[PDB]
RNA sequence: GGGGCGAAAUGGCCUAGACCAUGCCCCUUGGCAAACCCAUUCGACCGGGUUUGGGUCUUCUGACCUCGUAGUCCGCGCUCAGCGGACUUCGACCA
C-alpha cells in the first residue's frame, strides 16, 4: 500500500478541485437567484436571459480546467515500477574435533 | 539459475483505495445534494438570446 | 472506465440547461472511483544458488 | 496438490490442501465422505511492531454416523466435534539451539506415557 | 522557553523536599513571512477627476497574534501509595522525584505553508465582453429611471 | 477593470491522547480548548480606461 | 500451470489457467488477442452450517472488431458481452447413481436439438 | 577524443574536441598556437513546449601576426576576429525526403561560384 | 575510463576517472573503501580577454577509522581532510625553454630534502 | 465566539470616490486496526472498559532494522555471495 499513496494522492488529494467546482455553482448560480422569484412577470422577460448568459459563460470558462484534469487523470495509469529482491541462507555444521 | 519454476506469490491486495471514497461521499453530501435539491425547482432555459 | 469526464466541448440552442453539465462531472468522476480495482503482476527475472 | 503422509502404525493416511491462502491454510483429509472429516488450519502472522510473530494451529474431526445398512433411511449425520488449536509466539530474534531445544522438549512430552493416560483414562498429570 | 518544578522528596532521613528550578530554552520554527506593499504607474498627469490610464496593485497578508501556554506534570509510581499528587505528601524509605512543566506557543509560527492558488487569476476576452455589456446595460438602465422625474 | 481573490483560515489545538510514561504517572492540565489565531489576505489588480 | 483442450469439430482450442486461486478459478483461451477473448470463472464453497455446497460456472466471450485493414487507424475494439453463469447446489450425503443420472439427463437435454433451436431462432422450447 | 579531418585540397586539417558538453560542445583546431586559431560551438535544444528544436553552429578563426623573426620582442598578437553563426529550425515530425532535398539545396547554393564570388569581390549574389 | 598509476616505491595505487568534465575533472583512487580516499580535481579555463590561462589542481585525502575489530558496533568514521590545492597562470605567448626551465627547477624544489624537512619536522625553509 | 467581505443580492452616496444597512463565506475536527474482561438459556447480544499500533541499541546526543523524499555522478566492469550499483540529505500513528 505505501507504493500506491503517491498515485492516491494525484488521483484524489488533488481532485478536491473538481469538488470545489459545485461548491460555488450552489453557492452563487442557485442561491443568489432569489431575486427571479419576487419579480413581477414584467421582469421575467429579462431576468430569465440575464441569468443564462451568466451561466453559459461559466461553463464555458469551466471547461478548460476540466480538460487539465482530464489529461491529469490519465497520468496516473502509466505502467512504470521497480522490481523486489529478497536472499535467503542456511548453513549446517558438519564435523568437529579437539587438538 | 534459470528458467525458475511456478512461482507462489501472494498479495494481500486491498491497498488503501477506499479511503478516498470517504472524501468524495462526504462533500458529495454537503454541496451536491442541495444543488440538486434547488434545480429540482424553477430549471432555467436557454435561448437565442 | 474509460469514461471518466466524457469532456467533448459542444454547445446547443433551447436543450442545454447551463447547470447540468455541473453534476455531471461529479456524478462521472464518482462513478469513476467505484470501478478502479488495482491488478499488480510479478515474473521471475534472473537468480543464482552458491 | 499439497500431499501429507500420516503414518498411524499400519496405514497411511493422505491430507490435501484444498484452500491454498497466506493467512489461512486448510487441509482436507481424503479417504471417503468429505463432510466430516479430518481438517487442518494453518495461520502465521505478526504482532505489535514487527516484534515476535504468531502461530496457530488447529485439528478437528467430527464422527459421523449411518443408518442405511439396516434402517430404510437415514442420511450420513455428524455425531460430536473435536477442537485441538495451538498457539505459537517465538520471537524472530532467537536462538536456534534453544529452538531445537524446546521442539525437543515438546517432541518428548508428546510422546511420553503420561499425556497418553491424561488423555484416554482422563487422570490428571502427575506420576 | 519551559520552566519546570523537580521537587524530590527526600528519603526516611528528614523527607524533606527540594524544589530545584531549572530554564530550558527551546527552538521553534520561523514566523509567518507577513506581506505588505502597493505599486502604481508614475504619475502621468496632475488631474485626477480626468486621470490618465493607470495601474495598481496591492498584496497583502497578515495573522493575529495570539499566545497560549499549556502545562503538565506527573511522577514515578510506587506501591499502594495513595497520595501522588504533584508534590507527595508520605515517604515510606525511597524518594518520589515528580516533576511540573509549562511550555508556552507562538501560534504565528505554527502555521502550514500558503497554498499555491494565492495568484492573480486569470480572465478570457468573451468575459471581459460580457461583464462590459451587462455594466452598460445597467448604466443604461439607472439612467432611463432618473428620466422619469420630467 | 479588477480582479480579487480572497483567503480566510482558522487555527485550533487538539492534544495527544495522553502522554504515556514508562512506569510512571502524568496528567494533562490546562489546554488552549478554545479558538487560537486567525490567518487573512486580500489581492487585487485594476486598470481603468477612458 | 493447466490446459484444456476443446474438439469444436474441424479444430481445438486451448484454454489456459491464468488466475490460480481457490475461491475463483479464471481460465483464459490463448489463441491471439488476449483482450475480448473466452473466459470462465469456477468457484466452490459451502453453505449454512456444512450441510451442502455451491458450485458456480460462468463462461464469456467477448467479440471484438477491428478497422487497421482498411481505415487508418483504430484499435482493436470490444463490441457485446455474453453471460452465461451457473449454479450447482448438490448435497454431500447423495446419491452416486442419482448423481449419474442427473448428469446423464443433463448432457442429453443440452445435446438435444431443441435447445439448440432456443438459442438460434429464439423459438420457445416445446416440441 | 573527438577528432574532425578537414580536406582543404592539399593537405588535411585536423580538430580536436575541448569543451565536451551537451548544451555547447567546443571544438578547437590543432596545429600550431593554440591562441588564435579555428574553433567551432555547437549547440542543440528545444523550443516552446516540445515542438519543434533548435540548432546553432558558429564558426569562428582569428589571424595572428608575430614580429620575432625581425623585430627583437613581440609576443603573438591577434589581429582581425570573424563569426560565422548559423540557425536551425526544423520540425520533428516533418519528412526526410523534404530534409533531404532542403539539405542538397543548401550544399549545392554552398558549392555554386555565385557565393564565392560574394565573398570574394563582395559583389551581390545575382548572376 | 581513465587510469592513473602511481609509483610509491613497493607498490603502485590506480587512480580511476570518476566525474569526467571540461570545467571539472575529478579522478578517485580505487583500493578499498570509496568514501575517505584519495582524490584530485582538476580545472582548466581562461582569463580576462584571451590574454592568459589558469590551471587549479587540488589533491585531497581523508583518513578512515574503523572499530568493527574490537568494538560491537561502529562504522567507518573520517578524521582530519587535507587540502593542497595549486594555481597555474602561464600566459600562451610565452617560451617553451623557460616553460621547461621552469618545470625543472619545481621538480628540483619537489625533490629536495628542505621541502620534505618542512612539511615532517615543521621546520622553516631554510638550509 | 473568533474572523472576512464590501465585494457578490439589492437599498443611502450614487461624474468619481469611500463608507454604510440588512446582508452573505468558514471552525466548531475527525479516524485509528488489532488482543482481553463481565451476568447469562449460567455468551450469542448489543452495548462498554484495559494493553498495543513503524521498532530497537544508551529510542540522552548518536547509531542498527525498515522504508518514503529528493540531488549527484553513475557500469557499460569489477567482484567468492555477485549484481545493476553508487554516494549526500529531510520524514516517518493517519487526513
Amino acid at each position: 500500500p505505501m507504493l500506491y499513496k503517491e498515485r492516491r494522492e494525484t488521483l484524489k488529494m488533488v481532485g478536491n478541485r473538481l469538488g470545489g467546482l459545485v461548491r460555488v455553482a450552489h453557492a452563487a448560480q442557485d442561491r443568489d437567484l432569489k431575486r427571479y422569484f419576487k419579480a413581477r412577470r414584467k421582469d421575467r422577460r429579462k431576468v430569465a436571459e440575464e441569468v443564462a448568459n451568466g451561466h453559459l459563460e461559466l461553463i464555458f470558462g469551466w471547461l478548460p480546467l476540466i480538460g487539465e484534469l482530464e489529461g491529469a487523470i490519465e497520468y496516473a495509469e502509466l505502467p512504470d515500477l521497480d522490481f523486489i529482491r529478497c536472499h535467503g541462507l542456511h548453513t549446517l555444521v558438519l564435523q568437529s574435533t579437539p587438538w | 539459475l534459470s528458467t525458475l519454476p511456478d512461482p507462489d506469490v501472494r498479495f494481500h491486495a486491498d491497498v488503501g483505495l477506499f479511503e478516498i471514497s470517504a472524501g468524495i461521499s462526504l462533500l458529495a453530501q454537503r454541496y451536491l445534494k442541495p444543488l440538486q435539491r434547488l434545480l429540482k425547482r424553477k430549471s432555467f432555459f436557454y435561448g437565442r438570446t | 472506465d474509460a469514461r471518466r469526464l466524457g469532456f467533448e466541448p459542444i454547445s446547443t440552442t433551447y436543450d442545454m440547461i447551463p447547470l447540468s453539465f455541473v453534476v455531471g462531472w461529479f456524478s462521472n468522476f464518482d462513478k469513476y472511483v467505484r470501478t478502479l480495482a488495482p491488478l499488480i503482476g510479478v515474473t521471475f527475472e534472473t537468480g543464482s544458488q552458491n | 496438490s499439497k500431499t501429507i503422509v500420516l503414518s498411524v502404525g499400519e496405514a497411511t493416511r493422505t491430507l490435501t490442501e484444498i484452500q491454498s491462502t497466506a493467512d489461512r491454510q486448510i487441509f482436507e483429509e481424503k479417504v471417503g465422505p468429505l463432510v466430516g472429516r479430518l481438517r487442518l488450519t494453518a495461520s502465521l502472522r505478526q504482532n505489535g511492531a514487527k516484534t515476535a510473530y504468531r502461530v496457530n494451529l488447529k485439528l478437528d474431526q467430527a464422527d459421523v454416523v449411518d443408518c442405511s445398512t439396516s434402517v430404510c433411511g437415514e442420511l450420513p449425520k455428524v455425531r460430536y466435534t473435536q477442537v485441538w488449536s495451538h498457539d505459537v509466539t517465538i520471537v524472530a530474534n532467537s536462538t536456534e539451539a534453544s529452538r531445537k531445544s524446546l521442539y525437543d522438549l515438546t517432541k518428548s512430552l508428546v510422546a511420553t506415557s503420561q499425556v497418553e493416560d491424561l488423555v484416554v483414562n482422563l487422570v490428571p498429570l502427575g506420576r | 522557553l519551559e520552566e519546570h518544578y523537580y521537587s524530590r522528596k527526600t528519603c526516611g532521613s528528614g523527607g524533606g523536599l527540594s524544589v530545584q528550578r531549572t530554564g530550558y530554552p527551546q527552538t521553534d520554527p520561523p514566523v509567518f513571512k507577513a506581506v505588505n506593499s502597493f505599486e502604481r504607474a508614475p504619475l502621468i498627469v496632475g488631474d485626477h477627476v480626468h486621470s490618465l490610464p493607470y495601474w495598481s496593485r496591492k498584496i497583502t497578508l497578515e495573522c493575529t497574534p495570539y499566545p497560549f501556554t499549556l502545562r503538565w506534570e506527573g511522577g514515578v509510581h510506587k506501591d499502594g501509595i495513595p497520595d501522588k499528587v504533584p508534590h507527595p505528601s508520605c515517604d515510606p524509605g525511597s524518594e518520589l522525584v515528580s516533576y511540573t512543566h509549562s511550555r508556552e506557543v507562538d501560534c504565528e509560527r505554527f502555521i502550514g505553508p500558503v497554498p499555491s492558488s494565492f495568484t492573480d487569476p486569470k480572465v478570457t476576452s468573451a468575459q471581459w465582453k460580457f461583464l462590459e455589456d451587462m455594466a452598460d446595460m445597467k448604466a443604461l438602465a439607472d439612467l432611463n429611471k432618473s428620466l422619469v422625474n420630467l | 477593470r479588477r480582479t480579487t481573490c480572497e483567503l480566510v483560515g482558522c487555527t485550533r489545538f487538539y492534544p495527544r491522547t495522553v502522554s504515556p510514561p514508562s512506569g510512571w504517572f502524568a496528567r494533562w492540565k490546562d489546554f488552549p480548548d478554545g479558538s487560537l489565531s486567525e490567518v487573512s489576505g486580500l489581492r487585487r489588480t485594476d486598470i481603468r480606461s477612458v
